[PDB]
């Protein structure tokens, strides 16, 4: 029977897609590896597929995957058990050393490029003739943390020019200087822009920038990661 | 209470984006439509431009001729009234030849006839549309990834409406344009054929379908639960892993014990989607020309 | 055990309940009170499952069935043999729902991520529990759920469809399958879109988000944008099993006819009900 051979041709082909499918989704993170770093011994039945080589644009270079893996940045963290399975601890402030839910990967240090090579994020003032366009301007607003106390002043929107978006708003502090607070974790009120994720005093903390007219994905990582990772570790004084 | 990303809070406008330029004929692009900041709450504010040529005025030629075959013969159906058009208009039908007729040219007018016509239409809308997928992403250099699915979906249809009709003999097999009469066609088809349930095709092109709700609510909901650290920006992602695309793996490892990479969920994403189609159209493809009964064909495995 | 970068995000904390007690790993997987309860709850359905299969004497996969109470228990228990078995799994299989959606809620609060994914979830428990525990209960029996077996489901599913005539005239249930198959549109085309920019023409240079929308721009005229395609993504879907639920919970307790015959609501309109002509006059 002919439909018979085609639903048996069908479940072969598909078990064929699903390991083609599965070794193409391990091009990053493998081998998997024992909680000291080193190959784990069972690394399971599909194999690492053949390398391919992605060309990056503008001159940035290339990336082959699957290929040798390091994170490229020191964890403060500790094993809290003798046996496999169980958390590794913060030995310092987690926060600030950029573990657990406040971690960052040591992307690139440069900024993302649009289609023409121009920096894809860049505060409002230098995006011209880009303007609100809808909703409350934050511009101006204050920034409350959790605590309920004011942290900063919103003093620009740093914009993602191809894509016509708020990424960040641009905080000052009491000091004069400023920080990018994700767009994702504030909420812009008539009268304030509220922060659930960090306390006033931990504003200061957030990663700063090197140049203040861009941000780089490793600088990006560092204040997302930061700023998520008080939902976690500022949870003492929220109470709100 | 926090915010959940599902629509912006605050828009940002700046000058129309052209879009980038590679190897596309500058000239065959129109100019940019208006910006709905209703849409903006939810996606891009932008309209237009959009890439005209010859290709693209065939499809929309054709395509039109093939809507307004249809509404001429409802109109018709109708005796020209206006309110009987409203009125009955999911109730008109563009019928095909009956089965006397064959898959001869020579079906009258109205009794097949210009179902014929309007079908014509169709197939060149459709595949003149299939070719500008893939001239539109040639000209910018990319992959054929969308031609190549979309190819899926025309399998389906290509078998509903010419393949199968021309195995069984006759054009009366294929679908005919109307709203409620394409449901009857359907319900009658699964009558026919012994009940469609137990098509081992139609049950696979289901869990295809269900798994494409299921895999996109799953993408959809991690891309947006890690969009607090760039996680849509899926081709930076890709190109050089950041937080956004960790966290997005490991929530789905500790979940159920194994996960995607940024690229590799696209990969996903596109096969779940196409085998819904491919499976259907050979199950519908092999219903009438191989197995009669599906029922019957069950109780026998073969 | 773990993936190359795992380890940083490997820390204490997130739990709803326990503290520390569950607060570790098998493997890849995460475990936490949910975890447990997950597989309580599901070790149970599992072992009642098997129970019934003794009752009804098969260990077929695709013989086995659970039915739910006959009518005439109304909305009341039944004998364990008689429908209780399903009663008692169904109360299982929600558990071990929630509990699912719980422990994702655990692994979302230890990765400071959103919790959109356990929300996603939550609409499938509920189209789930519109159909074995919402409708049934209004419609006033137990009976009116449907059965735990591979094909008896698809046999409940064809009965009672065809219970109303061909159910295609279900407006809800059309609207439900528009985002279906939108959503399968969709789908397929953000896999291709972003794979078609990752993987360019042979020894081209990746394409970038801005080619993205380029190419939509130009096939369409419009380009919904990287962050809009995924919002897309989700409400096609969740949308699509809201219709799901609401076009049964209104099947037997608003609505009881062939559903052919709501849409002569429309037809009978009274300034075109009685004209002459077309396929309703
Ligand atoms: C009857 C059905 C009718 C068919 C109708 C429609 C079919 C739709 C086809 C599906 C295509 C969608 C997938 C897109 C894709 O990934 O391929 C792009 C692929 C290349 O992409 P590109 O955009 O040109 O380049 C970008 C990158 O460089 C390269 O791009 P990339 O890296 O993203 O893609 C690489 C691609 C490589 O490219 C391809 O070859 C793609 C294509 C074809 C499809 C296979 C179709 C199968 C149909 C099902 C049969 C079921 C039987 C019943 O890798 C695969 O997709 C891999 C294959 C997995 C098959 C596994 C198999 C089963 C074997 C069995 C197991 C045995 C034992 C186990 C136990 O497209 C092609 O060139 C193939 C077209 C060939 C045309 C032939 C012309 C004839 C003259
Ligand atoms: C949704 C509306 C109807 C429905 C009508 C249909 C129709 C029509 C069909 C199915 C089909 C399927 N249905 Mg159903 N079915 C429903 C209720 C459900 C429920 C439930 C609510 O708990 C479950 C578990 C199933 C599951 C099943 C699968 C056996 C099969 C493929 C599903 C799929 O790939 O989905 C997508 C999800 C995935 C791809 C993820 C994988 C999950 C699947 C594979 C899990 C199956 C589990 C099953 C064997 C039970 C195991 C329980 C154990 C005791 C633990 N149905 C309700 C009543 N279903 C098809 C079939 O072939 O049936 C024979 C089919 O043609
Ligand atoms: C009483 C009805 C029968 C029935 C008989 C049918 C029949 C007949 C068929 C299906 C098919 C399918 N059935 Mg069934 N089915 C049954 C009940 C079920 C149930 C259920 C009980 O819950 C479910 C979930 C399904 C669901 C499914 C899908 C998995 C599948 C269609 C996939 C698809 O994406 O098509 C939608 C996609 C297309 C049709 C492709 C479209 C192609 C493009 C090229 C068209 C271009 C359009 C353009 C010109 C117009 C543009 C205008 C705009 C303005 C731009 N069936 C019962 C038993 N079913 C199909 C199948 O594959 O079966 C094997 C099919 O032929
Ligand atoms: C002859 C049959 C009738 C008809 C009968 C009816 C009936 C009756 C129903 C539908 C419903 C459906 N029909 Mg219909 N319908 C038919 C024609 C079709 C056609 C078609 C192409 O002709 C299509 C596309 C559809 C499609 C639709 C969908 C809108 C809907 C099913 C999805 C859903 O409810 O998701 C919801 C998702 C779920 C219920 C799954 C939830 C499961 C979760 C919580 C967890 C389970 C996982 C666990 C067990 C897995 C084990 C773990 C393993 C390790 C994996 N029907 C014909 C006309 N239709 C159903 C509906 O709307 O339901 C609400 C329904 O009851
Ligand atoms: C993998 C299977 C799934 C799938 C995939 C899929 N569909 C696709 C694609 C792929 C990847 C394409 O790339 C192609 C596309 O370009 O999408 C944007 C497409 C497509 N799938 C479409 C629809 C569609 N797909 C179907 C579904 C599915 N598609 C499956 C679920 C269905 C269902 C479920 O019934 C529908 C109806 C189209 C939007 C598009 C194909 C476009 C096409 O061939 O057009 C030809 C016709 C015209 C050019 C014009 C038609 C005329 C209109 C009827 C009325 C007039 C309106 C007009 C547009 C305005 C013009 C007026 C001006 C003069 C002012
Ligand atoms: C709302 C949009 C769509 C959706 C979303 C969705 N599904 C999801 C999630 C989300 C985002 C996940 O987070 C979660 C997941 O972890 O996926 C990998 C999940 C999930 N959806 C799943 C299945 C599923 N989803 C369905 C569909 C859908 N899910 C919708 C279309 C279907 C369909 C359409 O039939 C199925 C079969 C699982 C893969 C997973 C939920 C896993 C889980 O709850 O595990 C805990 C419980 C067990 C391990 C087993 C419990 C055993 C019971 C006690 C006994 C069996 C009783 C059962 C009622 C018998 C049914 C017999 C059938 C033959 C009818
Ligand atoms: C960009 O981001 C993204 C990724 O990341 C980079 C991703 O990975 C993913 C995730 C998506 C994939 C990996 C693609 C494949 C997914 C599907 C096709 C969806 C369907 C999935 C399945 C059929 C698998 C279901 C398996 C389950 C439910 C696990 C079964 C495990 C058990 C044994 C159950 C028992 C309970 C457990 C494990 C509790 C643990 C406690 C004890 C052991 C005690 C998405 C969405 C994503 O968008
Ligand atoms: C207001 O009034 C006007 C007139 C101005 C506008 C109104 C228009 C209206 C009301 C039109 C409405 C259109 C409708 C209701 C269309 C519905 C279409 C549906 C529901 C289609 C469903 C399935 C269609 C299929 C499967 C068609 C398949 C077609 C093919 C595969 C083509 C096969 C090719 C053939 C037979 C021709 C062979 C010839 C060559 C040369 C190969
Ligand atoms: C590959 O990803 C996709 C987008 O491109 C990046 C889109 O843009 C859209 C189209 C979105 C909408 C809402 C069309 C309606 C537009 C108007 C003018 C009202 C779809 C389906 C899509 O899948
Ligand atoms: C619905 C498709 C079936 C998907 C399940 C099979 C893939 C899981 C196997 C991945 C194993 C994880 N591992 C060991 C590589 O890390
Ligand atoms: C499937 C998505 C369909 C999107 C609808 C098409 C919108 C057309 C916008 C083009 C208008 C540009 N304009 C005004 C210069 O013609
Ligand atoms: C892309 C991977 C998705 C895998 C989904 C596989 C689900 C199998 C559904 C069983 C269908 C059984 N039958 C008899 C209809 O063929
Ligand atoms: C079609 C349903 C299949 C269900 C099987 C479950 C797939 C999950 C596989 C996870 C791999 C477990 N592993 C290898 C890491 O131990
Ligand atoms: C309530 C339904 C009974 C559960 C059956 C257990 C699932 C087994 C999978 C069905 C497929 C049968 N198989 C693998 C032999 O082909
Ligand atoms: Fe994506």
């Amino acid at each position: 029977d002919l439909a018979s051979l085609a639903i048996y041709s069908f479940w072969i082909f598909l078990a064929g897609l699903i390991y083609y499918l599965q070794t193409e989704n391990m091009r990053e993170g493998y081998p998997l590896e024992n909680e000291d770093g080193t190959p784990a011994a069972n690394q399971g039945p599909f194999p690492l597929p053949k390398p391919k080589t992605f060309i990056l644009p503008h001159g940035r270079g290339t990336l082959t995957v699957p290929g040798p893996e390091s994170e490229d940045r020191p964890i403060a963290l500790a094993r809290t058990a003798v046996s496999e399975g169980f958390p590794h601890a913060p030995t310092g402030d987690p926060m600030k050393d950029g573990v657990g839910p406040a971690s960052w990967v040591a992307r690139r240090d440069l900024p993302e490029l649009d289609g023409h090579g121009h920096n894809k994020i860049k505060p409002m003032k230098a995006a011209a003739g880009f303007h609100v366009s809808a909703g409350k301007n934050p511009i101006g607003l204050p920034v409350r943390g959790c605590d309920l106390e004011i942290a900063g002043k919103v003093v620009d929107i740093w914009v993602d020019i191809p894509e016509q978006m708020a990424r960040f708003l641009e905080v000052e502090l009491k000091d004069g200087s400023t920080r990018l607070l994700p767009m994702q974790m504030v909420k812009v009120q008539s009268n304030r822009v509220h922060v659930n994720a960090l306390s006033s005093d931990l504003f200061a903390g957030i990663p700063t920038i090197k140049s203040p007219t861009e941000v780089t994905l490793l600088e990006e990582d560092k204040i997302c990661g930061y700023v998520a990772g008080g939902l976690m570790y500022a949870a003492p004084k929220r109470k709100s | 209470a926090e915010y959940q990303n599902i629509f912006s809070q605050v828009q940002v406008r700046g000058p129309a984006d052209l879009g980038m330029t590679e190897d596309v004929n500058l000239a065959n692009r129109s100019g940019v439509g208006p910006f709905s900041t209703l849409l903006g709450w939810f996606g891009n504010a932008q309209l237009g431009p959009i890439y005209l040529g010859s290709l693209g005025v065939l499809s929309l030629f054709s395509g039109l001729m093939w809507f307004f075959t249809i509404g001429i013969w409802f109109w018709y159906q109708a005796g020209w009234n206006p309110a009987v058009f409203l009125r009955d208009l999911f109730f008109f039908s563009l019928e095909p030849p009956a089965p006397e007729y064959g898959l001869s040219f020579a079906a009258p007018l109205k009794e097949g006839g210009l179902w014929l016509i309007a079908s014509f239409f169709m197939f060149v809308a459709v595949w003149s549309w299939w070719g500008r997928t893939y001239l539109r992403a040639q000209a910018l250099g990319m992959g054929k990834h969308t031609a190549w699915a979309f190819l899926s979906a025309i399998w389906l249809w290509m078998v509903l409406g010419f393949i199968r009709p021309i195995l069984m003999g006759s054009w009366s097999e294929a679908v005919p344009y109307g709203i409620f009469s394409h449901l009857d066609w359907t319900n009658n088809f699964s009558l026919v054929h012994g009940n469609l349930f137990y098509n081992p095709f139609h049950g696979l092109s289901i869990a295809f379908l269900y798994g494409s709700a299921l895999l996109f609510a799953m993408h959809g909901a991690t891309i947006l639960a890690v969009s607090r650290f760039g996680g849509e920006r899926e081709l930076e992602q890709i190109a050089d892993r950041g937080t956004a695309a960790e966290r997005a793996a490991l929530f789905w490892r500790w979940t159920m014990g194994f996960n995607a990479t940024m690229e590799g969920i696209h990969r996903w994403a596109i096969w779940m989607a196409v085998l819904v189609t491919l499976t259907g159209g050979i199950g519908i493809l092999l219903s009438g020309t191989v197995v009669d009964n599906w029922y019957v064909w069950g109780q026998n495995h073969g | 055990a773990l993936l190359s970068f795992e380890r940083k995000y490997r820390v204490p904390g997130g739990t709803l309940v326990g503290g520390n007690l569950f607060d570790f790993w098998v493997g890849p997987f995460y475990v936490g009170f949910f975890g447990v309860a997950t597989f309580f709850f599901a070790a149970l359905g599992i072992i009642l499952i098997a129970w019934s299969a003794v009752l009804q004497g098969t260990w077929n996969p695709q013989l086995i069935s659970v039915y739910p109470p006959a009518l005439e228990y109304g909305l009341g228990g039944a004998p364990l043999a008689k429908g209780g078995l399903w009663q008692i799994i169904t109360i299982c299989a929600t558990g071990a729902f929630v509990s699912w959606a719980l422990r994702e809620v655990e692994i979302c609060r230890k990765l400071g991520i959103g919790y959109h994914i356990p929300f996603a979830f939550a609409f499938a428990i509920l189209a789930y529990l519109t159909l074995v525990l919402f409708r049934p209960v209004m419609m006033g029996a137990w009976g009116y759920a449907f059965p735990y077996g591979i094909w008896t489901h698809l046999d409940w599913v064809s009965n009672t469809g065809y219970t109303y005539g061909n159910f295609h005239y279900n407006p809800a249930h059309m609207i439900a399958i528009s985002f279906f198959f939108t959503n399968a549109l969709a789908l397929a085309l953000h896999g291709a879109l972003v794979l078609s920019a990752a993987n360019p023409e042979k020894g081209k240079e990746m394409r970038t988000p801005d080619h993205e929308d380029t190419f939509f721009r130009d096939l369409v005229g419009y380009s919904i944008g990287t962050l809009g395609i995924h919002r897309l993504g989700l409400l096609l879907s969740l949308s699509a099993v809201f219709f799901s639920a609401l076009c049964m919970i209104i099947t037997g307790t608003i609505w009881f006819d062939q559903w052919v015959d709501w849409w002569q609501w429309w037809v009978k309109l009274p300034w075109w009900a009685n004209i002459p002509g077309g396929i309703n006059g």
